[PDB]
RNA sequence: AAACUUUCAACAACGGAUCUCUUGGUUCUCGCAUCGAUGAAGAACGCAGCGAAAUGCGAUACGUAAUGUGAAUUGCAGAAUUCCGUGAAUCAUCGAAUCUUUGAACGCACAUUGCGCCCCUUGGUAUUCCAGGGGGCAUGCCUGUUUGAGCGUCAUUU
RNA sequence: UUGACCUCAAAUCAGGUAGGAGUACCCGCUGAACUUAAGCAUAUCAAUAAGCGGAGGAAAAGAAACCAACCGGGAUUGCCUUAGUAACGGCGAGUGAAGCGGCAAAAGCUCAAAUUUGAAAUCUGGUACCUUCGGUGCCCGAGUUGUAAUUUGGAGAGGGCAACUUUGGGGCCGUUCCUUGUCUAUGUUCCUUGGAACAGGACGUCAUAGAGGGUGAGAAUCCCGUGUGGCGAGGAGUGCGGUUCUUUGUAAAGUGCCUUCGAAGAGUCGAGUUGUUUGGGAAUGCAGCUCUAAGUGGGUGGUAAAUUCCAUCUAAAGCUAAAUAUUGGCGAGAGACCGAUAGCGAACAAGUACAGUGAUGGAAAGAUGAAAAGAACUUUGAAAAGAGAGUGAAAAAGUACGUGAAAUU
RNA sequence: UCUAGUGCAGAUCUUGGUGGUAGUAGCAAAUAUUCAAAUGAGAACUUUGAAGACUGAAGUGGGGAAAGGUUCCACGUCAACAGCAGUUGGACGUGGGUUAGUCGAUCCUAAGAGAUGGGGAAGCUCCGUUUCAAAGGCCUGAUUUUAUGCAGGCCACCAUCGAA
């Protein structure tokens, strides 16, 4: 709120063969006589300063949220939409891909990864490992340095170690059936994420 | 003025001790950005106003 | 990933902490790994480096060269080894500044405090 | 190099005063050489040794004053605690824990009880 | 300034309102703080239920008198009838209100039964010894809706 | 009354603010007595005051003060609340009986502007409250 | 026809845009409550082996003590006992100290490095003069002590 | 004459205390105008800025002389709402609350007014001792013009009868909190490019660690760290969890029935007038002046007045955490923010240099290279420099140093 | 797909930079310079000598107050400055240099400023300066536990600042 206004500038008016923009007073510096307070002026005030009471968050109706989440879940059981996201499920026999509830009790990232390899997510993990690149613009030095794809979303009913086992695997996300975030299910507003369901979750979905 | 106060003489002595260029070993130091002495005063160019 | 709220992943803060570190933390930042022989013989992977350690260069244009440490120039985050030098046009020898991450310790300078550090880190002597 | 304080704390007051005057003599003899020679960093150690000796003397005197004023109120205002002005003006934990006989009796008769709600 | 067919708007922004705009970014963090504070208080009163037993009471204002509501305190007559004193009740988790009066026997006896249920449902540890661990709950209001 | 301290009655403004003589000083004479006594004796705390006499030129009050440093008051739980530092210059903030009177601080519909603090209520109900999810 | 003017290109200049960097800012959130007559904030003057600043410090002066780590600092010089150790270091921590002249600033003054009074001590053949050293002398208010004032006033005196 | 009392004084008397800074937030006083009204005077801006006094970690407020008119609620604060509503307003412009309801947070209390009167039972100070945030003994003193116990209206007290029930403070070891230290995985294996591998490819490992940073180019696996747990150190502490010593206490508190009582705040309430203020409207609060009460009384009950009722509280004395605020300070973490004409004025020896008598005003200015390896030496020249040579991956990087636009030459 | 500090020829626009004008206007007040030698890479301007001139004692002289602050003096020395030049310099770099019982300040009072007491003022602060105040210190000793009270007597301006 202070910016562009920590000066005592007043216009010289007409008669001095300069423009009527307000000027810094005094002398002996270099800033003396320079334009001030203007958006066109070096060291001035930007047009329409940005305020914190901008609207940042948006209300969405609860039922629209749920409509969208249901649609994004239904799009998971469509191989045409999952391929169109680039999820590498050509060799996957059929989807919805359901695995046993034994996966929820895995404690080690090694075992968790091997289970996904066996089930068929090997290429969807290698995609993420190969896709790490530097972000282009000024996000690099705004703590947004690395970009990459996402891999599968593993959906469980109860967590007995699987979320920590898959916490460090790049791209792999975990979710409970109760929550099922749309931001995970349809990233970039594109439908058809590769979702690996447990049988308990697939049953609790009803 | 010749008949002067000790205070004015003291500040003048500080200014005489400040009226120095840089030492040049300060320019050889690791991560040094001082090239010259920017606070240099001369009796002809700028008055102390004390 | 990080889980604590006392830890920061800010590049700016980390870089400031690196470049404005005191000499007592630049010591730990300037650690070097041990050779296979010594990591087997002591049980230690890496250690802070000091002046009378014997060392082997494993990266760079001075790859393969051995020597004895001469200075731990913590200000520059660097290490001056003897027998690793640049010969100037004016018949002078100027030490080349190395980073200890690109080194391998071959003979440690031992004393009560390094021995205590090793037994602390889980060593066998 | 210089002197070490742990080998000075074993000395007496007079030994320390003699040490101090000797060190000041050395410092003068070094200041007359500093103007002949181009550089003389030996003077730093003598300065710091003078400082160490004076610190030890101050400690020895202050501890004796502390023992003189031991266990009696109204000790001096450089041996007291400095904590802060407000914390020095604050009520003690005695004066702040004082209560009336009316409130003591009610605290004893009807204290906050420890109750749980299952059965 | 007055123009085509539009409602007359009364927007009160002719003072320096931009100096006084509170945007509640703190909503989430302040919820987290409230939850942490409730947790700390519960741990500090580790057996106790974090809320006093409040009475059932009838709302004023003929718009609202069709609804019964939670009140402040248990109306010294009510606790005397429940068979205990106000001072002891305050140490036992019973809110007492000295300034409300009983004019309605239904509310009175309902609150007395509330107190009897509370006294039968709580265990009060002696001031001496054991502290027989007792599995706190965090709401007396949920136990006596 | 309080004559407006303005040279020769010129206020340099609008006629509604041209008054000089008939103005009244929202604080009481009891209050400005407590002030002067507390400034003369800053090591003490004002407790209360009371009218004792008056004439045409002067009103006369007696101020009770209490030394929060004396041990008879540092102890004596009934009066050691005055020794907390939130009671420094009570009269200057209006925490005495006359101070609260003049601040207008009483319960009820007659004190809606001055119940929790006039400026506090003004700042409250001239504040735009905006939420993340705008209501 | 040359020179000159103009236009374009290559190279060289003038200049410092663009691009890419960032130990900085801005905003949001969280937690905490800690200045000062026990002399604060601020100011002036000084302090380093070689510094004018900045930073740090105060005649114990880029610092002393204590504790921890455990061998540096670095631009050069110099130093070495400080290296299997009560111990390096422009290290970190920090609980003991020092803290010039000042400043709410407190003996009186201050456009003065001015002018005093008291205590103890030293010296000059000195209760008195001169000097040195150390320690003190503000105002308002409270509690109390001592000394007092007032036909304000009581008693008791012969 | 002597010795008191009262009131007032002096002391470099014994001990203390206040001042100033900061001031984002807080409590108050004081107090505009620009502006809007398409002019302007009430109004609005605004009970705002500026000015003054005064605090803390929050402050303030606060246990109803409340809201109500209901089958009544029940300290205070804050949020959602009530509501742009009732109301004010050249009834124009404009302004504009509150009760209820839902929630966060919850906590209650204490003096005065009573004969201890079979015992000033109370307290500061000094001094000796001690286990010293204090205790005991002694001695002056304060104090009966009232210090303790007892009670605070919800009650309660004095007698009388009748039985029961419940209690205090220290130590030790833990836990809680604060601060801090330390330990706790996996490649630097092979080929190509390159000055440098942190690039590309091959083979692997760890992963509750693939956050981030550094290192001669994009590094989980080279370093610090990260993650997960462990082992310590120093404090504060009465929050509780166990153990141990003192037995407080011929004491205190609570409960039932009868009876006699039941003190409750004055130049205040209230009224008139003036001024200011409020949405407050025959007067919302505040202040000044004048008048000035009562005790089955008094206040309130949003239209002034008389009469009769009803309801609801109990002023003129006082304390009290939490929820709440916080552009300041200290310490942390983040961002669809800015990226050196931007972003704080200030990324640098910035409130600096400099200007002004002064109050005040107030800049510009970042980037060699991985590493100075910052050009030894020859030669022309008075020298600066040049030409060679040389360093470097590159001098189309030479301290006028990354890239090096345009104008202009 | 989202988002906005999103598109420049103008605003006597802001900041920075660059031209033509142009090697142009001009560098002309204060009478005036010349010869040789030395120095030096280099001399219209430095130094010395010789000559010719001026200020002409109400001076272009010798000293001071204010102000300046090291400009004083020496040595070295020319990238910038000295609107030509420069070997010179009030420039640059490195150092040296200001000695008081008698000179001033210090002290006095002047016009005047300004505490205390008191009184105003919401208050920052205002009045007022001997006032409606219980507003102090000066000589001599007496005692010789002994240091300095009591023994005496005296005296009543009532801060302080204010002149190189
Ligand atoms: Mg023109
Ligand atoms: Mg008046
Ligand atoms: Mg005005
Ligand atoms: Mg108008
Ligand atoms: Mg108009
Ligand atoms: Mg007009
Ligand atoms: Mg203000
Ligand atoms: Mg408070
Ligand atoms: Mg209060
Ligand atoms: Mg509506
Ligand atoms: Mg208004
Ligand atoms: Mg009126
Ligand atoms: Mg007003
Ligand atoms: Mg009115
Ligand atoms: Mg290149
Ligand atoms: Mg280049
Ligand atoms: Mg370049
Ligand atoms: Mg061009
Ligand atoms: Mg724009
Ligand atoms: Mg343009
Ligand atoms: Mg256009
Ligand atoms: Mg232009
Ligand atoms: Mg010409
Ligand atoms: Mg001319
Ligand atoms: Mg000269
Ligand atoms: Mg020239
Ligand atoms: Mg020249
Ligand atoms: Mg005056
Ligand atoms: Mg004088
Ligand atoms: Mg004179």
């Amino acid at each position: 709120e202070k910016a562009g206004h920590q000066t005592s500038a007043e216009s010289w008016g007409t008669g001095r063969a300069v423009a009527r923009i307000p000027r810094v007073g005094g002398g002996g510096t270099g800033r003396s006589g320079q334009g001030a307070f203007g958006n066109m002026c070096r060291g001035g005030r930007m047009f329409a300063p940005t305020k914190t009471w901008r609207k940042w968050n948006v209300k969405v109706n609860h039922n629209e949220k749920r409509y969208a989440t249901a649609s994004a879940i239904a799009a998971t059981a469509v191989a045409s939409l999952v391929l169109a996201r680039g999820h590498r499920v050509e060799k996957i026999p059929e989807i919805p891909l359901v695995v046993s509830t034994d996966l929820e009790s895995i404690q080690k990232t090694k075992e968790a990864v091997a289970a996904l390899k066996a089930v068929g997510a090997h290429s969807d993990l290698l995609k993420v490992l190969k896709s790490k690149k530097l972000r282009a613009g000024k996000g690099k030095y705004r703590n947004r340095r690395w970009t990459q794809r996402r891999g599968p979303l593993v959906v469980y009913a109860e967590d007995n170690g699987i979320v920590k086992a898959l916490r460090n695997v790049p791209g792999v996300e975990t979710a409970n059936v109760a929550s099922l975030n749309l931001l995970q299910l349809a990233p970039g507003a594109h439908l058809g994420r590769f979702v690996i369901w447990t049988e308990a979750a697939f049953t609790k979905l009803d | 003025a010749a008949q002067k106060s000790f205070r004015i003489k003291q500040k003048m002595a500080k200014a005489k001790k400040q009226n120095r260029p840089l030492p040049q070993w300060i320019r050889l130091r690791t991560n040094n950005t001082i090239r010259y002495n920017a606070k240099r005063r001369n009796w002809r160019r700028t008055k102390m106003n004390i | 990933a990080k889980q604590s709220l006392d830890v920061s992943s800010d590049r700016r803060k980390a870089r400031k902490a690196y470049f404005t570190a005191p000499s007592s933390q630049r010591r730990v930042l300037l650690s070097a790994p041990l050779s296979k022989e010594l990591r087997a013989q002591y049980g230690i992977k890496a250690l802070p480096i000091r002046r009378d350690d014997e060392v082997l260069v494993v990266r760079g244009s001075k790859k393969g060269q051995e020597g004895k440490i001469s200075s731990v120039y913590r200000l520059k985050f660097a290490v001056q080894v003897d027998k690793v030098t640049k010969e100037k046009v004016n018949g002078a020898s100027v030490p080349i500044n190395l980073h200890p991450s690109k080194l391998v310790i071959t003979k440690l300078h031992l004393d009560k405090d390094r021995k205590a550090l090793i037994q602390r880190k889980g060593g066998k002597l | 190099a210089g002197v070490k304080a742990y080998e000075l704390r074993t000395k007496s007051k007079e030994q320390l005063a003699s040490q101090l005057v000797d060190l000041k003599k050395e410092l003068a003899e070094l200041k007359v050489q500093k103007l002949s020679r181009p550089s003389l960093p030996k003077i730093k150690t003598v300065r710091k040794s003078i400082a160490c000796v004076l610190t030890v003397i101050n400690e020895q005197q202050r501890e004796a004053v502390r023992q003189l004023y031991k266990g009696k109120k109204y000790q001096p205002k450089d041996l007291r605690a400095k904590k802060t002005r407000a914390l020095r003006r604050a009520l003690t934990k005695f004066e702040a824990s004082q209560v009336t006989e009316k409130q003591r009796k009610k605290q004893i008769a009807f204290p906050q009880r420890k109750y749980a709600i299952k059965a | 300034a007055i123009s085509k067919n539009l409602p007359i708007l009364k927007n009160h922004f002719r003072k320096h309102w931009q100096e006084r705009v509170k945007v509640h970014f703190d909503q989430a963090g302040k919820k987290v703080s409230r939850r942490n504070a409730r947790a700390t208080r519960a741990a500090k009163i580790a057996p106790r239920p974090l809320d006093l037993l409040r009475p059932v009471v009838r709302a004023p204002t003929v718009k609202y008198n069709r609804k019964v509501r939670a009140g402040r305190g248990f109306t010294l007559a009510e606790v005397k009838a429940a068979g205990l004193t106000a001072a002891y009740a305050r140490t036992i988790g019973i809110a007492v209100d000295h300034r409300r009066q009983n004019r309605n026997q239904e509310i009175f006896d309902a609150n007395v039964q509330r107190l009897k249920e509370y006294q039968s449902k709580i265990i009060v540890f002696p001031r001496n010894g054991k502290a027989p661990e007792a599995e706190q709950v965090l709401s007396a209001a949920a136990t006596f809706p | 009354n309080r004559k407006r301290p303005v040279p020769k009655g010129a206020t340099y403004g609008k006629p509604t603010n041209q008054g000089v003589n008939e103005l009244k000083y929202q604080r009481s004479l009891r209050a400005t007595a407590e002030e002067r006594v507390g400034r003369r004796a800053a090591n003490l705390r004002v407790l209360n005051s009371y009218w004792v006499n008056q004439d045409s030129t002067y009103k006369y009050f007696e101020v009770i003060l209490v030394d929060p440093q004396h041990k008879a008051i540092r102890r004596d739980a009934r009066y050691n609340w005055i020794c907390d530092p939130v009671h420094k210059h009570r009269e200057a903030r209006g925490l005495t009986a006359t101070g609260k009177k003049s601040r207008g601080i009483n319960k009820g519909h007659k004190f809606n502007n001055t119940k929790a603090g006039r400026r506090k209520t003004w700042k409250r109900q001239n504040t735009l409250s905006l939420w993340r999810y705008r209501k």
